C-alpha cells in the first residue's frame, strides 16, 4: 500500500547490462542483509556478454554495486576419449540468484556443455549451471545437475527421449528450508520438462575443479512421460515449495506448465518422487496460465494458496471484445485432500496490453494487518504506457479486484518497468517487508519502501435529538436563544512501527449538508461552520476523543423545520511534508456521515416514546430448493405510540437471495425497497420512514423474494425483522422472527410416447420403433432413492404384437427388469394391463440426482409382418403406462408428498 | 395542464430544450408570472406568446452525402449515406437507415504465409505449383487479384537450433546425412503482384529449415506481414486475406525467454532492405491482442490452415480472434485451394457492423433487417449473404448529456471493408433569448442583477423580478400532508429554492425529482448501462431491459441451422432459454420429440402455396418457409441417402418428399408439383 514512488533509490549498474531481470534478499560475510541483483550481459572478460552477478549492498543514495566474483574463466578437460569443454559465453548468469543462509546460489541458465562422442558429437547444449559461490569467501564451487555425458546416439534412446541435455538448470529454483536445492529446467527431456534435486550441504563437497563430468548419488529427476498433453509443456518454468497436499516431510513442489495441454497450460503440484497431487487447469487458451506461480497464504487460514499469472489475459466487454489486460487467478486451499475447482476469484488489470501478471511477489502481510499481500506487476501499463505496479491486500474471502496501490514508471519508455520483484525481507530493519523492482530495459534496478502504516478509524458521536424548549446554554457575545448540545468526535489510528513524532488535523464541520444562511447548528465561541483540532498520536494508538459545543440558530433565523440536519466527517493526514514521501499512507474508512433532527412530532406531552407495531405474514411455504421463487412478503409498521426517529425495517437475507424490487406503503415508490445488513456494520443501508414516523401512521411494505442457488443454505432458514431508529429509549420494537421453513419436495414429472404413434402401410426385417421415456425433476430441490417402474402388458414374448429389442438406458440410470428382457436377438379391445395379465416389472433406481438434470431411455424393437397383416380390417390399439415414486426426502419432515407420478404411451393402426 | 415540462424545468430555455423533445419554451416577457412557460406548444400559443418568442427546438439525421451504392467495384460506395451531420439534443436520442451492402467485384489481396520446419517438406514440395491454381478460381469472384509469399521457421538462436561442431553453426542439419539451410526467423519474399506467376516463381527457390523443438514461430512472420504496409504493397480498396499454413504447434510469446530474448514486441514493423526480420533475435514473440489490433487496423482477414493434428488448437484460436476462419490441411497439402476458397466465401457470408471512436457518453442500438423484412431486433450483423446482396439496418444513438466538445465524431465500418460511415455529431445546446441577455438591468435590484429569458437574477435569499421579498406566504407544494418543498428547499416567497448538495442541483417545480438516486445491478449505477430517472432506471440506446443488463449480443444464440435459438425458444441476454420440453442444445436445437421436417416444415406448401392457416397475419410465413422449392415430379429416389415421407391431406390426397440432411445440413425441398 506505501511503495513510496517519489524516491525510488536506484541501484544503478553498468550501462549496457539488463542490470535487474532478478534479484533476491541475501545475507552478508556477517549477519546483515544486502541485494543481489542478477545482471546479464555485463562485464565481458574478452568482450563478449557473460553477465556478471552484483551484490549491490544497502544505501540510500543508490550507488554503484561491487560484484561476487566466480571463475569466469572456462574450465576443460578430458577423461580418456571425450574432449569435453564447458563453453562460458552468451549465458545471462543471475537470471536467477536464489540465496541460502551462508550460500549464494546464483545460476546462469544458457551456460553451455559440448557432448561430443569423441569425432560425432552431440551439441553445447545448454545444460544450465548454478555457480553455488559460498559468501565469506570459501569454496566457489559449481554443480550443473544434467552434467552427464552421453556419447549422442547411444542414448538419445531411438527414441528421441531419455536425454536430458536442454536442461537450461537454474531457469527456476527454490532452496528448500529443509535443506535441498531443486533446479527448475524448462529443456528436461526435450523441453518437456525437468525438476533436478540435490542436497546443498553435500554438493559443495563433491566437487573436483577441473573435473567436466560428475552426478551426485543423490540427484533425483523428474521421470520422462509419453502422454501427449505434456509434450513440450515448458514444465518447470517457475517452481515453487509449498505444503499443499498435506505431504508434509515429502515436501511438495508446484512446479508451473505454463504452456500445457496444447497451450492452455497448466499449473501441477507434486510430491518428492514426482507423482502429481492435484492438476490446475488454464482457463483461455493462448493466456499464458502459470508464467509466474506464486504460493502465499492470502486467507490466513494456514493452507498455502496458489497463484498464478496469465500475463496474454484477453477480456471481452460491451466496447472491446478483445483487450489484453492479463488476469491473475487465485485457488484458496479447502480442508483435506480436496480438489482444487474452479478460480476462487480472478484479478484483472484495465490497461491495454499492460501484460498484468507477469510477475507476482508475495509481499508478506505488508500493511501488518494479519493477510498476506501480492504485487502484480504491469510492464506496459499505466495511461501513458510506461508500466505500472498493481499492489492487491488479502482478506478472508481472498483478495479484493481492485488494487490498492498502484505505482507509475518513472522509467522512461521501453524500460519494462516491473519485469521482476521480491519481498517477505525488509530492506533496511524497518519493520515492514520492501519491494525491489527491476527495470531491465533502464539498466536499474528501483526499490520502493513500504512506510509505516496507520489504520484509519472515524467516529462522530451526537445527541439522539435536538429539543428546542431546551435551553441552558447561550450564544457568545450575543444573547441568542440556542438549544445547545455537546458533540464530540472521535478518531484513532493504530499500527506497527508508527513514527514517534506523528500528527492529524482533526476538522469538523457543523451543519454539514447545508449551505451558509441554511445552517442550523454552529461553533458558539466562532460562530462558524466548524474548526479543526490537532491530535498527537506519534508513539499512541489509542484514540483522541474531544466533545465541541454545539447550538441551535433563532426560529426567525430559518424557516425550514422539517428537513433533517446532515453531518459529515472527514480525516486527512497533515499536509506533505518537503520532498514528498509521506511518512505514513492512509488508508481504511475516510468518510463518514451521520444525522440527527430536531425533537418534533411526539405529541403534546414532551415524553416522546414511540410504539412501534409490526406485523408479518408468511407465503410460499414450500421452499424449492434455487428455484424461480416469487415471495412477496407483506408486512404492516405502525407506530401506536409516539414519533419514532429514523425507524426502518432490517431484515437479515441468506446469501442466495436478490432483491427485485417492490413497493410497500409505498405511494413513494415500488422499485427501490432497500436492504440493511450490508457487508460490515451499515445495518441501516435501508430505507427510511423514522423521517420522522407520524403518528398513527401505517405503512405496509410488499417486497420480492427471488431465492436463487443455495445448495448450502441448510435444512432451513431464518428470516429476523426488526424496526432500528436513532432513539435511546426504545430505540427499536419487539424482534419479529419468520423461521419460514425450507423443507423442499422437488417436483418430478414423468413423460412418455411412441415414435411412430400412427402406422400406415406403403405400397423381411420391418422399420424400427421407438419408445421415448424421459426422467426430469424439474423440481430443483435434490432427490434421493429414486424408484422407477416400467410396467409392460405380457412379458416380453414373442407371441405379443410388438417384440422388446433391447433397453439403452443412458443419463446413468440403471434398470433391473424381471425377468430380464431380450432373451432372443431374433431380429371388444381386450385390455392386457399390467396387473390382469403376468407382468415384467423393470425397476430403475437413482441414488442421486443433481437440480436441473435429465435423464433419457432408448427402447429398440422391431416389427412382425406376420402378425401385421393378421385381421386387416380391424383396428389395433397399443397402451402402455409407466409408474416412478420416490421413496423419501433427504429431510428430517418433509410431510407434504412423496413425488411420484405416471405416463400414457399410445400406438394406433391405419388403413392405406 | 401539468406534465413533465411544467413541473421540472422551470429554471431556463436551455433545461426546456434539454428535457424533452416536445417541450417548448416561450421567450416573452410581457407573459403573467405563474403561468407554465415551457410546455406545449399548443399551450403556448393560447396563452399568445410572441412567435419570435417561441422555442421549438428539433433534433435532426441529416444526410450530407447519399450517393448511389454501386453495382460493381470498377469511389464505390458500400455504405450509404456515405456522412450524417448528425444533430442531436441534451438527452434525447435519433435514428438513421444504413444501406450496408457487399459489392460484386471487389479486389483480393492475398498473402500467403507459410512454414518452413523440418517437417515441412513434402508440403513445400506439394505447394510449388500453388498460386496460378488460386487465380484460376478467384477470377470468378472477383476482377483484380494479388498474391503474396512468405515464410518463417523460429528466432535463430539457442536452444531452440543445432549448433555443433562449430561448422553446424552455420548448418544445423549435419548429424543427419542431408543437408537443409540455417536459422531464420521471418524472411518476406515476394510483394503483392498481378503477374500471379511470380508466386510460383518465388516459392521454387524456398527450401525448408530445421529446428529443434516442434512449435515455431509464425506470430513474428503474421505481425510484420500485417505492420509493413508499404513493404507487403497492401491495397486500400481491396479485400486482404491473410493465409497462415503450418503443421505444428507455434510459439507464442513469452515463449522466447529460453534464448534470453525479454525484449517485447513493439507492433512496428522492421524488415529493412534485406527483407529479413532485422530483430528477430532480439524482439519477443506477440501476444493475441496486438495481433487482432494490428489485423482490424489494416482490414487483414486471417486463415490459419493447421493439419488435423491440430485444429482442435487453431478452432479454438480462430474463435478468440474475430475474423479468422481455421480449416482442416491434408499432410500432403494439396487441400488449401479449396480451402482458401471456401474461407473467402465463409468471410463474405457474415457481415457484421464495427463502431470505433465512439465517445462514452453515445450509444448504439443495432436492429438488423437483413434480407426479407427480418426486422430482426436486437441484432447487429446477418450470414447467409450471397455477392451483390443489400441489407439494411436502424441504428439509434442516444447521448448521456449535453458534452463540452461541441463537435464530435465517429466511425462505423464494416469488417475488412474499405468504405464506412463518419458520423459529425452536434450537440445544440443554445437558446435563442441567452444572446439578447440584459446584465445590470435596472429592474434586478437596483442593477445589481441579470436579467434574461424574463428574470432578474436576484440574490441568495431575494426572488423574484424586482427583489420584493426575502422572508415573509403560499402553497409551495402539491399537496397540504407533503412537506414543503419536499424536504429539500425553502417556501422563499412562494417559490421552492432547491438546498445546496454537494453532488449536485435538486430540480422539480417543488425540488421533487433528484438526480443521483436510482438502483443498481452489479455495484454499477444501473448495471452502468442505465441512466437515473427519479427512482428508475433507464437504459441507454443498446441496453435493453427494464434492468438495463444486457445488450444487443446474439453469439451464443445465433444457431448453426440459421436463427435464434433454432426455432423454440427467446433469445434473452445473448443466451437462449428451452421453450419446448425434452429440448436441449447450445440453441435447443435437439428434440427427440420434436415433429421431424415431414410433419412440421410443411407450410411451404400450406403458407407459401395456397395461402391459408395460421401464420398469415405474421411476418412468419416464409420466415420458416425460406428452402429450395425444387420443382421435382415424384422422381425414382424415394429414399436412398434421407427418410421418405408421405402425407394425406383434407381432400385423401398423397404428397411425397425427402429431404434429411446431405452435409451438415441442407435447405432443400423436394416436394412434388401436382399432388395425387
Ligand atoms: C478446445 O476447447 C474445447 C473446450 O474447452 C476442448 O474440449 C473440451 O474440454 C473440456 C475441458 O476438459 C472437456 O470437459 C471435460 O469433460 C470430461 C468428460 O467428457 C471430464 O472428464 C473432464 O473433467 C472435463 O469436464 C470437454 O469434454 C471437451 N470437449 C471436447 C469436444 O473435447 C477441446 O479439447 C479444445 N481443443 C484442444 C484439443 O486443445
Ligand atoms: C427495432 O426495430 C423494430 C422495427 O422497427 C421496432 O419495433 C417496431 O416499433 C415500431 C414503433 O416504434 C413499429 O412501427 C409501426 O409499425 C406499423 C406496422 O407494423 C406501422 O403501421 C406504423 O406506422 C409504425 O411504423 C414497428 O412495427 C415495430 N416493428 C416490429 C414488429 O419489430 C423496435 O422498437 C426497434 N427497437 C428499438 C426500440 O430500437
Ligand atoms: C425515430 O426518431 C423520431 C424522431 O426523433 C422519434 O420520434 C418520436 O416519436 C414519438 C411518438 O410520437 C414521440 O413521443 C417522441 O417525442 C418523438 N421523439 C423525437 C425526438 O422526435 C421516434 O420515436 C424514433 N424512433 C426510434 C425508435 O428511434
Ligand atoms: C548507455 O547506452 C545508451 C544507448 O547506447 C546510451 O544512450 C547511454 O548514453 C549510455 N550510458 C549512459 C547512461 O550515458
Ligand atoms: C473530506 O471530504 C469531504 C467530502 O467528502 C470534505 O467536505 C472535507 O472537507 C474533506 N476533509 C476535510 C475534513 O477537510
Ligand atoms: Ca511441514
Ligand atoms: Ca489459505
Ligand atoms: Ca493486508
Ligand atoms: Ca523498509
Ligand atoms: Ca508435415
Ligand atoms: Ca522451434
Ligand atoms: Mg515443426
Amino acid at each position: 500500500l506505501n511503495l513510496d514512488p517519489v524516491q525510488l533509490t536506484f541501484y544503478a549498474g553498468p550501462n549496457g547490462s539488463q542490470f535487474g531481470f532478478s534479484l533476491d534478499f541475501h545475507k552478508d560475510s556477517h549477519g546483515r542483509v544486502a541485494i543481489v541483483v542478477g545482471a546479464p550481459r555485463t562485464l565481458g572478460p574478452s568482450q563478449e556478454e557473460t553477465g556478471g552477478v552484483f551484490l549491490c549492498p544497502w544505501r540510500a543514495e543508490g550507488g554503484q554495486c561491487p560484484s561476487l566474483l566466480f571463475d569466469l574463466r572456462d574450465e576443460t578437460r578430458n577423461v580418456g576419449s571425450q574432449t569435453l569443454q564447458t563453453f562460458k559465453a552468451r549465458q545471462g548468469l543471475g537470471a536467477s540468484v536464489v540465496s541460502w543462509s551462508d550460500v549464494i546460489v546464483a545460476c546462469a541458465p544458457w551456460q553451455h556443455w559440448n557432448v561430443l562422442e569423441k569425432t560425432e558429437e552431440a551439441e553445447k547444449t545448454p545444460v544450465g549451471s548454478c555457480f553455488l559461490a559460498q559468501p565469506e569467501s570459501g569454496r566457489r564451487a559449481e554443480y550443473s545437475p544434467c552434467r552427464g555425458n552421453t556419447l549422442s546416439r547411444i542414448y538419445v534412446e531411438n527414441d528421441f527421449s531419455w536425454d536430458k541435455r536442454y536442461c537450461e538448470a537454474g531457469f527456476s529454483s527454490v532452496v528448500t528450508q529443509a535443506g535441498e536445492l531443486v533446479l527448475g529446467a524448462p529443456g528436461g527431456y526435450y523441453f518437456l520438462g525437468l525438476l533436478a534435486q540435490a542436497p546443498v550441504a553435500d554438493i559443495f563437497s563433491s566437487y573436483r575443479p577441473g573435473i567436466l563430468l560428475w552426478h551426485v548419488s543423490s540427484q533425483s529427476l523428474s521421470f520422462d512421460s509419453s502422454n501427449p498433453e505434456y509434450f513440450d509443456g515448458y514444465w518447470g518454468y517457475s517452481v515453487a515449495v509449498g505444503e499443499f497436499d498435506g505431504d508434509l516431510n515429502t515436501t511438495e513442489y508446484v512446479v508451473g506448465a505454463p504452456t500445457w495441454s496444447w497451450t492452455l497450460g497448466a499449473v501441477e503440484i507434486l510430491d518428492s518422487y514426482y507423482q502429481r497431487l492435484h492438476r490446475l487447469r488454464g482457463e483461455q487458451m493462448a493466456s499464458y496460465f502459470g508464467h509466474s506461480v506464486a504460493v502465499t497464504d492470502v486467507n490466513g487460514d494456514g493452507r498455502h494458496d496458489l497463484l498464478v499469472g496469465a500475463p496474454l489475459y484477453m477480456e471481452s466487454r460491451a466496447d472491446r471484445k478483445l483487450a489484453e489486460v492479463g488476469r491473475v487467478y487465485l485457488f484458496l486451499q479447502p480442508r483435506g485432500p480436496h480438489a482444487l475447482g474452479a478460480p476462487s476469484l480472478l484479478l484483472t488489470g484495465t490497461q491495454l496490453y499492460g501484460r498484468f501478471g507477469s510477475a507476482i511477489a508475495p509481499l508478506g502481510d505488508l500493511d501488518r494487518d494479519g493477510y498476506n499481500d501480492i504485487a502484480v506487476a504491469a510492464p506496459y501499463g499505466g495511461p501513458s504506457g510506461r508500466g505500472q505496479v498493481l499492489v492487491f491486500l488479502g482478506q478472508s474471502e481472498g483478495l479484493r479486484s481492485r488494487p490498492s496501490q498502484v505505482l507509475d514508471s518513472p522509467f522512461p519508455t521501453g524500460s519494462a518497468f516491473g519485469f521482476s520483484l521480491r519481498g517477505a525481507v525488509d530492506i533496511d530493519d524497518n519493520g515492514y517487508p520492501d519491494l525491489i523492482v527491476g527495470a531491465y530495459g533502464a539498466n536499474q534496478v528501483a526499490v520502493y519502501r513500504a512506510q509505516p502504516v496507520v489504520k484509519a478509524s472515524v467516529q462522530l458521536l451526537v445527541q439522539d435529538s435536538l429539543n428546542p424548549a431546551v435551553k441552558s446554554c447561550v450564544l457568545p457575545q450575543t444573547k441568542t436563544p440556542v438549544s445547545c448540545f455537546n458533540i464530540q468526535m472521535c478518531v484513532g489510528a493504530t499500527g506497527h512501527n508508527i513514527p514517534q513524532k506523528l500528527s492529524l488535523n482533526a476538522e469538523l464541520q457543523l451543519d454539514r449538508q447545508k449551505p451558509r444562511q441554511g445552517r442550523r447548528v454552529l461553533l458558539l465561541g466562532s460562530q462558524q461552520a466548524g474548526t479543526t483540532l490537532n491530535l498527537d498520536l506519534g508513539g499512541k494508538h489509542s484514540p483522541i476523543c474531544h466533545t465541541t459545543m454545539a447550538f441551535l440558530r433563532d426560529e426567525a433565523d430559518f424557516r425550514d423545520k422539517l428537513s433533517p440536519i446532515v453531518l459529515s466527517l472527514n480525516v486527512s493526514l497533515p499536509p506533505t511534508e518537503a520532498g514528498m514521501a509521506p511518512a505514513v499512507v492512509l488508508h481504511g474508512d475516510t468518510h463518514v456521515q451521520e444525522q440527527t433532527r430536531i425533537v418534533l412530532d411526539c405529541g403534546e406531552d414532551d415524553v416522546c416514546v414511540p410504539q412501534l407495531q409490526l406485523t408479518a405474514s408468511v407465503t410460499g411455504s414450500p421452499l424449492l430448493v434455487g428455484a424461480d421463487n416469487v415471495l412477496e412478503l407483506q408486512m404492516d409498521a405502525a407506530n401506536e405510540g409516539e414519533g419514532a426517529y429514523e425507524a426502518e425495517l432490517a431484515v437479515h437475507l441468506p446469501q442466495g437471495a436478490h432483491y427485485m424490487r417492490a413497493l410497500s406503503n409505498v405511494e413513494g415508490f415500488e422499485r427501490l425497497i432497500c436492504n440493511q445488513k450490508k457487508e460490515n456494520e451499515t445495518r441501516v443501508v435501508l430505507c427510511e420512514l423514522g423521517n420522522p414516523m407520524k403518528k398513527n401512521a401505517q405503512i405496509g411494505i410488499a417486497m420480492l423474494v427471488s431465492v436463487g442457488n443455495l445448495e448450502e443454505a441448510g435444512e432451513s432458514v431464518s428470516f429476523q425483522l426488526q424496526i432500528r431508529s436513532k432513539n435511546s429509549q426504545n430505540p427499536n420494537s419487539k424482534i419479529v422472527l419468520l423461521d419460514v421453513p425450507v423443507r423442499a419436495e422437488a417436483q418430478v414429472e414423468l413423460r412418455g410416447n411412441s415414435f411412430p404413434a400412427s402406422l400406415v402401410v406403403a405400397a423381411s426385417w420391418g422399420p424400427k420403433v421407438e419408445h421415448t421415456y424421459e426422467l426430469h425433476n424439474n423440481g430443483p430441490g435434490t432427490v434421493n432413492g429414486l424408484h422407477l417402474s416400467i410396467h409392460l402388458p405380457g412379458q416380453s414374448q414373442p407371441s405379443d404384437l410388438l417384440y422388446i429389442l433391447d433397453i439403452q438406458p443412458q443419463g446413468g440410470l440403471q434398470c433391473f427388469p424381471q425377468p430380464p428382457v431380450n432373451p432372443l436377438k431374433v431380429d371388444d379391445p381386450v385390455l392386457v394391463s399390467c396387473d390382469s395379465a403376468p407382468c415384467t416389472v423393470v425397476q430403475c433406481d437413482l441414488q442421486e440426482m443433481a437440480r436441473g438434470q435429465r435423464a433419457m431411455v432408448t427402447v429398440l424393437a422391431f416389427l412382425w409382418l406376420p402378425s401385421l397383416y393378421q385381421r386387416p380390417l380391424d383396428q389395433f390399439v397399443l397402451q402402455s403406462h409407466a409408474w416412478f415414486n420416490v421413496s423419501s426426502l433427504p429431510y428430517a419432515v418433509p410431510p407434504l408428498s412423496l413425488p411420484r407420478g405416471e405416463a400414457q404411451v399410445w400406438t394406433q393402426l391405419l388403413r392405406a | 395542464g401539468p406534465n413533465i415540462c411544467t413541473t421540472r424545468g422551470v429554471s431556463s430555455c436551455q433545461q426546456c430544450l434539454a428535457v424533452s423533445p416536445m417541450c417548448a419554451w416561450c421567450s416573452d416577457e410581457a407573459l403573467p408570472l405563474g403561468s407554465p412557460r415551457c410546455d406545449l406548444k399548443e399551450n403556448l400559443l393560447k396563452d399568445n406568446c410572441a412567435p419570435e418568442s417561441i422555442e421549438f427546438p428539433v433534433s435532426e439525421a441529416r444526410v450530407l452525402e447519399d450517393r448511389p451504392l454501386s453495382d460493381k467495384g470498377s469511389q464505390v460506395t458500400q455504405v450509404s449515406p456515405q456522412r450524417i451531420a448528425l444533430r442531436l439534443r441534451p438527452d434525447d436520442s435519433k435514428n438513421f437507415s444504413i444501406q450496408v451492402r457487399q459489392v460484386e467485384d471487389y479486389p483480393v489481396d492475398i498473402y500467403y504465409l507459410m512454414d518452413l520446419s523440418y517437417s515441412m517438406k513434402d508440403d513445400l514440395w506439394s505447394i510449388q505449383n500453388l498460386g496460378t491454381k488460386l487465380a484460376t478460381q478467384m477470377r470468378k469472384l472477383t476482377s483484380n487479384l494479388r498474391i503474396g509469399f512468405g515464410a518463417f521457421v523460429d528466432k535463430p538462436v539457442s536452444p531452440y537450433m543445432y549448433i555443433s561442431p562449430p561448422e553446424a553453426l552455420e548448418n544445423p542439419c549435419y548429424d543427419m546425412k542431408t543437408t537443409c539451410l540455417p536459422m531464420f526467423g521471418y524472411k518476406h519474399v515476394l510483394t503483392l503482384t498481378d503477374q500471379v506467376t511470380r508466386f510460383n516463381e518465388e516459392v521454387k527457390k524456398q527450401s525448408v529449415s530445421r529446428n529443434r523443438d516442434a512449435p515455431e514461430g509464425g506470430f513474428d512472420a503474421i505481425m510484420q506481414a500485417t505492420v509493413c504496409d508499404e513493404k507487403i504493397g497492401w491495397r486500400n480498396d481491396a479485400s486482404h486475406l491473410l493465409v497462415f499454413t503450418t503443421d505444428a504447434k507455434t510459439h507464442i510469446a513469452l515463449d522466447g525467454r529460453l534464448a534470453g530474448i525479454v525484449q517485447p514486441n513493439d507492433g512496428q514493423c522492421h524488415v529493412g532492405s534485406d527483407n529479413h526480420y532485422s530483430a528477430s533475435t532480439t524482439m519477443d514473440y506477440p501476444s493475441l491482442g496486438l495481433m487482432t489490433e494490428k489485423l482490424s487496423q489494416k482490414n487483414i482477414n486471417l486463415i490459419f490452415a493447421v493439419t488435423e493434428n491440430v485444429v482442435n488448437l487453431y478452432q479454438n484460436y480462430s474463435e478468440l480472434i474475430p475474423g479468422t476462419t481455421v480449416g482442416v490441411l491434408s499432410m500432403d497439402s494439396s487441400n488449401v485451394l479449396q480451402l482458401i476458397v471456401d474461407a473467402y466465401g465463409k468471410i463474405r457470408s457474415k457481415v457484421e457492423l464495427e463502431v470505433r471512436d465512439l465517445p462514452e457518453e453515445l450509444s448504439l442500438s443495432f436492429n438488423a433487417t437483413c434480407l426479407n423484412n427480418e426486422v430482426i431486433p436486437g441484432l447487429k450483423s446477418c450470414m447467409g449473404l450471397k455477392i451483390g446482396d443489400t441489407v439494411s439496418f436502424s441504428i439509434e444513438a442516444k447521448v448521456r448529456g449535453c458534452p463540452q466538445e461541441k463537435e464530435k465524431s465517429f466511425t462505423i465500418k464494416p469488417v475488412g471493408f474499405k468504405d464506412s460511415l463518419i458520423v459529425q455529431v452536434t450537440f445544440d445546446c443554445d437558446c435563442a433569448c441567452q444572446a439578447q441577455a440584459e446584465p445590470n438591468s435596472h429592474r434586478c435590484n437596483n442593477g445589481n442583477g441579470t436579467f434574461e429569458c424574463g428574470v432578474c437574477r436576484c440574490g441568495p435569499g431575494w426572488l423574484g423580478s424586482q427583489c420584493e421579498c426575502s422572508e415573509e406566504q403560499d402553497e409551495c407544494s402539491p399537496r397540504e400532508g407533503q412537506p414543503v418543498c419536499s424536504q429539500r428547499g425553502e417556501c422563499l416567497c412562494g417559490q421552492c429554492v432547491c438546498h445546496s448538495s454537494d453532488f449536485g442541483k435538486i430540480t422539480g417545480k417543488y425540488c421533487e425529482c433528484d438526480d443521483f438516486s436510482c438502483v443498481r445491478y452489479k455495484g454499477e449505477m444501473c448495471s452502468g448501462h442505465g441512466q437515473c430517472s427519479c427512482g428508475d432506471c433507464l437504459c441507454d440506446s443498446d441496453w435493453t431491459g427494464y434492468y438495463c443488463n444486457c445488450t444487443t449480443r446474439t453469439d451464443t444464440c445465433m444457431s448453426s441451422n440459421g436463427l435464434l435459438c433454432s426455432g423454440r425458444g427467446k433469445c434473452e441476454c445473448g443466451s437462449c432459454v428451452c421453450i419446448q420440453p425434452g429440448s436441449y442444445g447450445d440453441t435447443c436445437e435437439k428434440c427427440p420429440t420434436c415433429p421431424d421436417a415431414c410433419t412440421f416444415k410443411k407450410e411451404c406448401v400450406e403458407c407459401k402455396k395456397f395461402d391459408r392457416g395460421a401464420l398469415h397475419d405474421e411476418n412468419t410465413c416464409n420466415r420458416y418457409c425460406r428452402d429450395e422449392i425444387e420443382s421435382v415430379k415424384e422422381l425414382k429416389d424415394t429414399g436412398k441417402d434421407a427418410v421418405n415421407c408421405t402425407y394425406k391431406n383434407e381432400d385423401d390426397c398423397v404428397v411425397r418428399f425427402q429431404y434429411y440432411e446431405d452435409s451438415s445440413g441442407k435447405s432443400i425441398l423436394y416436394v412434388v408439383e401436382e399432388p395425387e
